[PDB]
């Protein structure tokens, strides 16, 4: 079970952070997503190879950071990459940025 | 070419297959030990999985 916060806080300008947690991430690159309530979960975070969202990786966790919270950017955010065994993926909580 | 000459042949126990494989190695030797001899590079090294994902 992807170990992420449901819900993070912070107030008008400053910057945050979710960690999604658990086995997996010292093995396989992290990739993330944003669902606004209802919507189609928009890909932010991605591998393109070997600027104000950013995820950085540390052991046992991959830490999402976030710059410059306006309102907008309310959503359900999503953390997902693969096991070890390169056959099936899965995804984590979905955590409600406030 | 020779017609009705009947010589027996040998590849194995040819005197030259054994002649060839000495040449790789002098070759070596006369373009190896006038350069950089390295056993200063026994020294402990730190190594790592390097930098990916």
């Amino acid at each position: 079970e992807l170990t992420q916060p449901p819900s993070v806080s912070v107030s008008p300008g400053q910057t945050a952070r979710i960690t999604c947690s658990g086995a997996p991430l010292t093995s396989r690159f992290t990739y993330w997503y944003r669902q606004k309530p209802g919507q189609a979960p928009v890909l932010i975070i991605s591998r393109s190879s070997q600027g104000r969202f950013s995820a950085s990786w540390s052991g046992t966790t991959v830490t999402l950071t976030i710059r410059g919270v306006q309102a907008d950017d309310e959503a359900d955010y999503y953390c997902q990459s693969s096991d070890t065994s390169d056959s099936y993926k899965m995804f984590g909580g979905g955590t409600k940025l406030t | 070419h020779l017609e009705n000459v009947t010589e027996e042949f040998n590849m194995w126990k040819n005197n030259m297959v054994e002649q060839m494989h000495t040449d790789i190695i002098s070759l070596w030797d006369q373009s190896l030990k006038p350069c950089v001899k390295l056993t200063p590079l026994c020294v402990t090294l730190q190594c790592t999985n390097v930098t990916n994902n």
